[PDB]
């Protein structure tokens, strides 16, 4: 097996350090590609023969370097080679690089009630969609009038977009004649310390 | 080059899973090894196996019993199939080409691989003895009162994933397709919105192409303005 230390933190412009580690290594290429949530990998260094990306090898060591890091070169990086024996190949379990100072983004947040068309299948769900806050963490609340609501709320984890900020949703689920019943409803999203609220009504257009 | 999945969505468990990638664009597929590869949720890529032109395989050992990869050269087009599903199986698998470059003899090991250069965009696989469903789409129709957002709701479907587009492919800007949400049922709901100008609402049709391929069903819901 080949082993990568589970994160590795730098700041912007320093350089980044990933090792990987195992018997394999003395004898055989290894090979890195870099991975974004959300995406498939990207090679990163081949093996072009018998600009900020270079490896370097060392007994049972690969060490992978990157100058220059920068926000954009947050992933998890992978290494991986075959076997001694030319049996297999394998992947080391990846490293995920953070990249420090990065500074805090608070919450977009968009509210939509429930189409007509739902209403009419006798259902109403509620949409509150959370975008482009740092760091990824949110909590979010729902208000029915003035009233904290206990149920029908299913929320996602928060997801790591494509500029590194973060985007998550929350769904309340109203009966159409909950959704009728109360003057308007509300979704509160908090993120570190403050608050956002929207708020939408049955009346209002 | 690029590297096209196919693949069930579902797969009842104790039962084989059958997946492929065409390749297309690609001038000289025989010399590469065309490659397996999934990834459990929030776990590291595993290697599943790989296949040459010549029919020769390499499978990982920890799989090698219950997986085999064939390859058609007439499209070209390999596959993966996988026995005896079960809930530890599922995740993203990846096409890959392993590029090999030759310097001599190949018979004398003269060349190496370049590298895992060209993926797919990956298939999901869910192994479960849920039933397939596809979603009901309902349009979030854009605020009545620079730029507004509109969406789609893409409800109650089942396995993941859908994928959403907006005017056939030819709006992209502005679009943002958010992660599903996991329901007590057992389905999924999502929401995909796109901000576009608010001059364009009285002229510009808005249609979010919504395919769960699964359930081999595809919504092209209009998304129009409040009355």
């Amino acid at each position: 097996e080949l082993t990568q230390p589970p994160s590795v933190s730098v700041s912007p412009g320093q350089t980044a350090r990933i090792t990987c580690s195992g018997a394999p290594l003395t004898s055989r290429f290894t090979y890195w590609y870099r991975q974004k949530p959300g995406q498939a990998p990207v090679l990163i260094i081949s093996r072009s023969s018998q600009g900020r990306f270079s490896a370097s090898w060392s007994g049972t060591t690969v060490t992978l370097t990157i100058r220059g890091v920068q926000a954009d070169d947050e992933a998890d990086y992978y290494c991986q080679s075959s076997d001694t024996s030319d049996s297999y190949k394998m992947f080391g379990g990846g490293t995920k690089l953070t990249v420090l100072g990065q500074p805090a983004a608070a919450p977009s947040v968009t509210l939509f009630p429930p189409s007509s068309e739902e209403l009419q299948a006798n259902k109403a769900t509620l949409v509150c969609l959370i975008s482009d806050f740092y760091p990824g963490a949110v909590t979010v609340a729902w208000k029915a009038d003035s009233s904290p609501v206990k149920a029908g709320v299913e929320t996602t984890t928060p997801s790591k977009q494509s500029n590194n900020k973060y985007a998550a949703s929350s769904y309340l689920s109203l009966t159409p004649e909950q959704w009728k019943s109360h003057k308007s409803y509300s979704c509160q999203v908090t993120h570190e310390g403050s608050t956002v609220e929207k708020t939408v009504a049955p009346t209002e257009c | 080059v690029q590297l096209r999945e196919s693949g069930p969505g579902l797969v009842k468990p104790s039962e084989t899973l059958s997946l492929s990638c065409t390749v297309s664009q690609d001038s000289r597929p025989s010399d590469h090894s065309w490659t397996w590869v999934r990834q459990s949720p929030g776990k590291a890529l595993e290697w599943i196996g790989d296949i040459h032109y010549n029919g020769a395989t390499t499978y990982n050992p920890s799989l090698r019993s219950r997986v085999r990869i064939e390859l058609d050269q007439s499209i070209p087009r390999f596959s993966l199939k996988m026995t005896s599903m079960t809930a530890a199986d599922t995740g993203m698998y990846y096409c890959a080409r392993n590029a090999i470059r030759i310097y001599g003899v190949v018979a004398l090991g003269e060349w190496f691989h370049y590298g895992m250069d060209v993926w797919g965009q990956g298939t999901a696989v869910t192994v479960s003895s849920a039933s397939t469903k596809g979603p009901s789409v309902f349009p979030l129709a854009p605020s009545s009162k620079g730029t507004a957002a509109l969406g789609c709701l893409v409800k109650d479907y089942f396995p993941e994933p859908v994928t959403v587009s907006w005017n056939s492919g030819a709006l992209t800007s502005g679009v943002h397709t958010f992660p599903a949400v996991l329901q007590s049922s057992g389905l999924y709901s999502l929401s995909s919105v796109v901000t576009v100008p608010s001059s364009s609402l009285g002229t510009q049709t808005y249609i979010c192409n919504v395919n769960h391929k699964p359930s081999n069903t595809k919504v092209d819901k209009r998304v129009e303005p409040k009355s």
